């Protein structure tokens, strides 16, 4: 009875967090625009106390499921947009998106025989990073519609601090449909499919398709047979991420969140998952020390000029407390490097004891600038670097935790190649994408089943 | 009957077409990998898709129903099982 | 006692086939025991498989029923009863995959103790085997002396021999996972494996499916076996019935012996016993049709049967055998179709193809009882109607009853290891291979 | 049968009391018949009785355990069996309120067909009526001799009674809304009613608002009863023993005439066959401990039939008179407690609280039945550990063999329908009355 006494007396900017976030706000910080101090802080004050994009234990549940998949036992599908715009921020369009990456998954749930964790990119994708600050004629690069706009007049290129709260408004309104859409009937298994299988009838390459396909559909009437329920097959969860990049933003978005236990932790409350950029991760600047403290599950896009060395040091930086999943490392190599430089990066993080998830990127490093001076990527260049990325883990027998690609679900000629044989001259007809050239709608659901038959191997 | 006569040496014809779709796919199989080999060491892609297409529909368009399953043998034979 | 009685007094009243030679007076001293016993199946049970075979007949599922030609008191045991659950379970699941519908289970199990014989003629035993309900299978006048008190010796066996199936679809020996696992197994392990291969991988990647689409479930660990045989003995039959009561108060005559009772090609006389005791049960009930049935018997037994136009409630066996299928069947089909009744469509292609080998066993080709069930397959898709299901003879025992299959059973092995009381059954591996075949015609 | 061999020499090799004297060489031909029919239950099923009994031991559930005193075959039809499985479910789903747990459901069933009896003969020389596995109720010199046929005659009942008792549980007996209307026509219609109306009146709001929660599930449509009987007779338990092969490889040996078997109050010697026999078994285990028992006799009871330390696998049962609970039982549960085993604590409020009345017959009142139990739960408050289930004999049927409850049955009545063949049973309405009592005294 000295726990009776005790019951009945006990009855009747924490610690170092603020020393990190003072070093990290004191780090050099490529990317950033250029504009007034105090008209940003105003901003930031503004977006400090508005409702968070998601909450903490949305973030927690992830961190599970990035778990699994890097344990082995499931696969990531990200995606969407290069880059939102708010003219482009439209029931439609996101809806166009959505069904994509949904239909997409249901191809490679079949093919990883995993679950499939959904992450959108949408709901903050609003700043892209310049090699240059100017154009060619002095004119301020459109930066993404967090900091100007696309049109090319001066008006227009100014650098507005003001954009941040539009990019949240847009951003909420964005995720608030895309928790609608997941949870009413567009994220229902069987909808989807009837949607796969139009795929698959009106494709000029469904024959490339129709066998898996039959497989799949077989693999449903099979579920339903055995006497399973609506159940958990109506709904799924959507993710959204983005590019960490803009200071000013993500420090407003930053939230306290206390667990179960009574654990405190802060975490950037702009998206569920957020990543590192190729121009943006030196290890001594903001990027990749502001990821290092935020709870969020990271993402870190690593090209062909990364050594296993450097692989390993982001490796302790972003995951130090050995946690499965807390890190992805995406690999944007290029379908000619992947082969190459990746096996060594895998085994030394692998040898350091760290699980993060392998997610290839097949985008950024297959962009080139056609005759008609357009921005493309070749189908064929985008399969093969995915094709290269498993190549590499089974070789080494190491986990292919995911795929990262631009898509949308609009019927654009930004891609060339697929089983529509888009040529340089198709690319003019209907280019939309603000950044960089998307695949379209068929071009991902063509790439999805290629993705299932390299799971499936 | 008379009918097994008849049958047992339409057997012995359908074993003879069947080494030589054998041996062809074998060669075929060959020809497939060193292109792939040849077309990898210039620093291009394992697979090319509308190549991968073309054949498929080709053979539909020649023997109906099996004709992408057909080609499909040949293809994952030729340049092996993706992943 | 119902105003009822009058359709009972009736039917008792007509000449049976097929029946013993025993004491009456015994005999029914032997029935009033078992009109107090506990009976096989209870009536809600009857009900769920009635509305079960309406989901059959109207084309939105599958029925599989199978098991021993012949049970005995001697095979009646866990190992064989265990290892013919499994079996068809096992088969179910392949069925399943392939008609893309639920697959009814039905076994010939507890109460298959009664066969039909051409007229118990022998030269010094002259009692010929009539099942283990009536008489012993040793060749000596004591053994084959016809016994009513093997009814309560067959009563005590059919209640064991429920129990433990019910016991073991309850425990784990039906869960699909584990079935599926012993499949892979038969496919690993066949020399024809390699046949099998692709569509086994394909149910496999279906299973992982289910998994990684976040379903678990009840449904999956267990699994419904429902009990039938031939009503053939007058005695037991009518000794197991017994009325029951619904939840909306109707009282209705059910025979209790089993969940599913048919009649037998040589004991179908419209104006005799079976067909008139089948039209009086409220059980789904069978009929086995031959290859001399024309469409007008066919639509005077659905009449008479199903009565009360009941999609579900009669299932026709096509017994014709793999040459004649194709020419019979269709009008049988198309006749019974017209006349507004909604039966299930089921092969039985065991009956049609037996023979007698050059060393005198009696045998049936794999190739001929695959045949049947392909023209089956082949009939309905001509007529657009509903393959319903099959009845097949089998043992998840290593015999060597039937020919052909991967191991390639020749007339030289069949000696070795024939152990049926009764018809030459189909071993595991001739089974599982039959059922991925049929999946297959399911596939189409 | 190496490690096992050598205690299985050791238990046979033992003194078993409460035996029939008949033909040895008979009862081994019996045996060697019992040795291959299928078991009562199957081993993956008394795994999982066992899972269920270890979270009863650990105070996460509870054991109703009850039925017939005395199963006879004349007895075991469809009605009486229904009757006593609806009372049980009944009974669980109130004491499934009270206990805010899980209630494992254990029927006194499918063998309970073997008493002790005080002396052999009686006064006349006639034998005494041993149970309808051994003789006749019939007090004759034929009808009394010891027949080890009935061995077989007490399988082929048991077999039809588990076989039943699983069809009643999957096929709607147990669906959890059903019994709730039983429970209120029984509230309606009892003298007593006004008594229970508030706790049903809880429980249905509780029923009506999972519905509202929208919990649709087939958890609520179906429910587990596991069988038991006292282990007594040597023949019958030793021709029924099995070895069972687990999913990771390790045989071990189970009695399968029953889920659990427990040991008599008659027949627990340390030395003796039936303690060992427990021992050996892989069945969950029960013993009946009286007032005469000790702390230290009790502590080499747990030792003996629990040396591996699994919490559930012994239960205590303990039936010491209502007027005694409270003295005896406090010291033997801290020295069981103490000694590191995890039992189940088991009230039999029946056995130590039987007289016989003025007019000759035994019977038990109510209120002492009830005093058992709530001594019993007063017990475990106190030393704050786990009330874990009660045994009570019973049937569903209206009976006047117990004195008391909300009809008042008193001396005068017992004549009236009093039917056991061995002790006096709760009726229906007093098992319903004690299920709400004791579903109070588990709310406290
Ligand atoms: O480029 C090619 O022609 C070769 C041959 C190939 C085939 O096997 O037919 C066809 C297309 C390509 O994906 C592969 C496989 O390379
Ligand atoms: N909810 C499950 C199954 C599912 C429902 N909708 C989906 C859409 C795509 C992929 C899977 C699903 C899952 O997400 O894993
Ligand atoms: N109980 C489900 C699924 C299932 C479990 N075990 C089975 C065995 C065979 C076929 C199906 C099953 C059904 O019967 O539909
Ligand atoms: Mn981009
Ligand atoms: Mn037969
Ligand atoms: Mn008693």
């Amino acid at each position: 009875h000295h726990s009776s006494g005790m019951s009945w007396t006990v009855d009747i900017l924490p610690e170092g967090m603020q020393q990190q976030f003072e070093d990290t706000i004191s780090r050099d910080a490529k990317q950033q625009p250029t504009w007034d101090r105090a008209q940003a802080e105003n901003v930031r004050k503004i977006l400090e106390s508005v409702p968070p994009i998601v909450v903490a234990p949305e973030v927690l549940e992830l961190k599970q499921k990035l778990a699994d998949v890097a344990n082995g036992k499931a696969f990531l599908l990200q995606g969407g947009d290069c880059a939102e715009t708010f003219e482009s921020n439209t029931e439609p369009h996101i809806r166009a998106n959505v069904k994509t990456l949904l239909q997409m998954a249901v191809v490679l749930t079949y093919g990883a025989s995993t679950p499939v964790i959904k992450m959108a990119r949408i709901a903050g994708q609003y700043a892209k990073p310049r090699s240059s600050d100017l154009d060619g004629n002095g004119l301020p690069n459109y930066r993404g519609d967090i900091v100007n706009g696309v049109e090319a007049t001066p008006e227009a290129r100014r650098h507005d601090p003001a954009r941040m709260i539009r990019a949240y408004a847009n951003a909420s309104a964005a995720m608030n449909l895309v928790r609608a859409l997941t949870s009413s009937g567009t994220a229902d298994l069987y909808r989807l499919s009837e949607w796969n299988r139009e795929f698959v009838a009106n494709s000029p390459a469904g024959a490339r398709y129709e066998a898996l396909a039959r497989e799949i559909d077989s693999g449903l009437r099979f579920m339903e047979a055995c006497g399973v329920s609506d159940e958990s097959l109506r709904a799924a969860d959507i993710y959204c991420s983005h590019e960490a990049l803009l200071v000013d933003y993500e420090r407003s978005m930053l939230r306290l969140a206390t667990d179960e236990e009574g654990n405190e932790e802060l975490y950037d409350l702009s998206a569920h998952q957020l990543w590192i950029g190729e121009r943006t991760r030196g290890m001594d600047d903001f990027h990749v020390n502001f990821a290092s403290m935020i709870s969020n599950p990271i993402g870190i896009k690593i090209g062909p000029g990364i050594t296993p060395e450097e692989a390993v040091a982001y490796a302790d930086k972003l995951d130090p407390n050995f946690e499965p999943g807390r890190l992805t490392i995406v690999a944007r190599m290029g379908h000619d490097k992947v082969r190459s430089v990746l096996p060594g990066v895998i085994q030394a993080v692998e040898a350091s004891g760290h699980k993060v998830i392998w997610q290839s990127d097949p985008m950024h490093g297959n962009t080139f600038t056609a005759s008609n001076g357009y921005k493309t990527r070749h189908f064929d260049k985008v399969i093969d670097e995915v094709q290269g990325f498993f190549e590499v883990h089974r070789a080494l027998g190491t986990h292919p935790g995911g795929i990262h690609i631009e898509f949308t679900g609009e019927d654009v000629t930004e891609c060339l190649g697929g089983a529509e044989d888009i040529t340089d001259v198709d690319l003019p007809g209907r280019y939309e994408s603000a950044c960089d050239p998307r695949l379209n709608t068929q071009q991902s659901l063509e790439l999805a089943f290629l993705v299932a038959e390299m799971l499936r191997n | 009957p008379l009918s097994d006569a008849e049958i047992q040496k339409y057997r012995e014809e359908i074993n003879r077409l069947d080494r030589e779709i054998l041996d062809a796919v074998k060669r075929r199989t060959k020809i497939s990998q060193t292109i792939g080999k040849t077309r990898m060491s210039s620093g291009g892609t394992r697979l090319v898709h509308t190549r991968e297409v073309a054949i498929i529909n080709q053979f539909r368009e020649e023997i109906g129903e099996e004709g992408p399953a057909l080609a499909g043998i040949l293809l994952r034979m030729g340049r092996g099982k993706l992943g």
